[PDB]
């Protein structure tokens, strides 16, 4: 609050304007980064109320209705595991809206595969979508269909191991 | 990476201190619901689409390419056989035409 | 106001229904990328001292 100090500071010119402009550019760049990463869909997709995906369990990655933050158990664990003229500007996208964007992306990739990323969301059964992905990596559809229960069990076990590994590693 | 949609081609244009890419992409449109099945059960054998997908308009079953609706008769030329009908969940019963079948008959 | 993330679109998912496109749109989009800047040179002796 010293007037004499500011009067002497004016002899140095527009250094303060340069520093404020650089910090403002960084601050808007962070919001631009968050828009570029998470806001890649203009449709907020939602999962069906019945979670019949042919044995595939997505409860650890879909949002939990019981939680007020509307986050997934994995996302909730991730948020729990992260802990004189200065101001901290809030981000443009809050955590619940970022979680909503991730939920929309999850609903799109579960109910529609990759179709929603290239145009309108075209519904497809999830085992058939998995079979398409199997064909993408050069494995025939029959292998997926014959061993569908084993693949679903392995996927659920791997998702549980992911949650356990995140909960057990600092 | 090269526009929204399935990328077909791109065209470069010069700009002052920059480049403008005109991305020509293919966007699906006018989608229609169909009833689908993973496999077709015929003669105790499971038939799977070689490149397409089984669709049904309500009464009849066809096989079509995945990105455009072009229904074709389910034959042995666009399907392959792997195993019986007891393993695949959701297999439905439908006939599978044989192109060679009218030839040895005549 | 509170900003709208987007329009809600509940995809009609079921275990035996698929959506197949019957038509297509050839869409051309623009992407602008900067390549170079103005090449500026500053004579340090002449800037500081003339
Ligand atoms: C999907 O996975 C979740 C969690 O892995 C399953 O929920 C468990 O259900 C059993 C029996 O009902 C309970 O003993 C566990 O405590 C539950 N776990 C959690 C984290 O809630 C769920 O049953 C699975 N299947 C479906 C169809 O949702
Ligand atoms: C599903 O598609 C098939 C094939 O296009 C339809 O069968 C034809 O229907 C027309 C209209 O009456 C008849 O003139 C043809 O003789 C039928 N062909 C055969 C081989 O049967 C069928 O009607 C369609 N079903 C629905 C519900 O649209
Ligand atoms: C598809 O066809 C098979 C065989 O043509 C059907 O399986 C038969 O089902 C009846 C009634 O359940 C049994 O009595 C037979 O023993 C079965 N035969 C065999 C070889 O499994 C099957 O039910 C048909 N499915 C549909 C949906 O029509
Ligand atoms: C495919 O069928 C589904 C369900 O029969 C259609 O989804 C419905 O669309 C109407 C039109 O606005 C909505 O009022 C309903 O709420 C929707 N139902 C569900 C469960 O989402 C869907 O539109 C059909 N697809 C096409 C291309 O006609
Ligand atoms: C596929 O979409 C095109 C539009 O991209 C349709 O072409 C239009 O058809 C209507 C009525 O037939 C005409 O009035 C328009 O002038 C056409 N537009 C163009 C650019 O040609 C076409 O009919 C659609 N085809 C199918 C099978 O749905
Ligand atoms: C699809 O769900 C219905 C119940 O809504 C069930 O009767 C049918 O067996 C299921 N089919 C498959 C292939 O899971």
């Amino acid at each position: 609050d010293s007037t004499e100090c500011s009067n002497l500071l004016l002899q140095y010119g527009s250094f303060c304007t340069q520093l404020n402009r650089a910090l403002t550019g960084i601050a808007v760049e962070q919001d631009k980064n968050t828009q570029e990463v998470f806001a890649q869909v203009k449709q907020i997709y939602k999962t069906p109320p019945i979670k019949d995906f042919g044995g595939f369990n997505f409860s650890q990655i879909l949002p939990d209705p019981s939680k007020p933050s509307k986050r997934s158990p994995i996302e909730d664990l991730l948020f729990n595991k992260v802990t004189n003229g200065l101001t901290v500007l809030p981000p443009l996208l809050t955590d619940e809206m970022i979680a909503q964007y991730t939920s929309a992306l999850l609903a799109g990739t579960i109910t529609s595969g990759w179709t929603f990323g290239a145009g309108p969301a075209l519904q497809i059964p999830f085992p058939m979508q998995m079979a398409y992905r199997f064909n993408g990596i050069g494995v025939t559809q029959n292998v997926l269909y014959e061993n569908q229960k084993l693949i679903a069990n392995q996927f659920n076990s791997a998702i549980g191991k992911i949650q356990d590994s995140l909960s057990s590693t600092p | 990476f090269c526009g929204k949609g399935y990328h077909l081609m791109s065209f470069p244009q010069s700009a002052p201190h920059g480049v403008v890419f005109l991305h020509v992409t293919y966007v699906p449109a006018q989608e229609k619901n169909f009833t689908t099945a993973p496999a077709i059960c015929h003669d105790g054998k499971a038939h799977f689409p070689r490149e397409g997908v089984f669709v049904s308009n309500g009464t009849h079953w066809f096989v079509t390419q995945r990105n455009f609706y072009e229904p074709q008769i389910i034959t042995t030329d666009n399907t392959f056989v792997s195993g019986n009908c007891d393993v695949v969940i959701g297999i439905v019963n439908n006939t599978v035409y044989d192109p060679l079948q009218p030839e040895l008959d005549s | 106001y509170t900003m709208s993330l987007g329009a809600e679109n509940s995809v009609a998912y079921s275990n035996n229904s698929i959506a197949i496109p019957t038509n297509f749109t050839i869409s051309v989009t623009t992407e602008i990328l900067p390549v170079s800047m103005t090449k500026t040179s500053v004579d340090c002796t002449m800037y500081i001292c003339g």
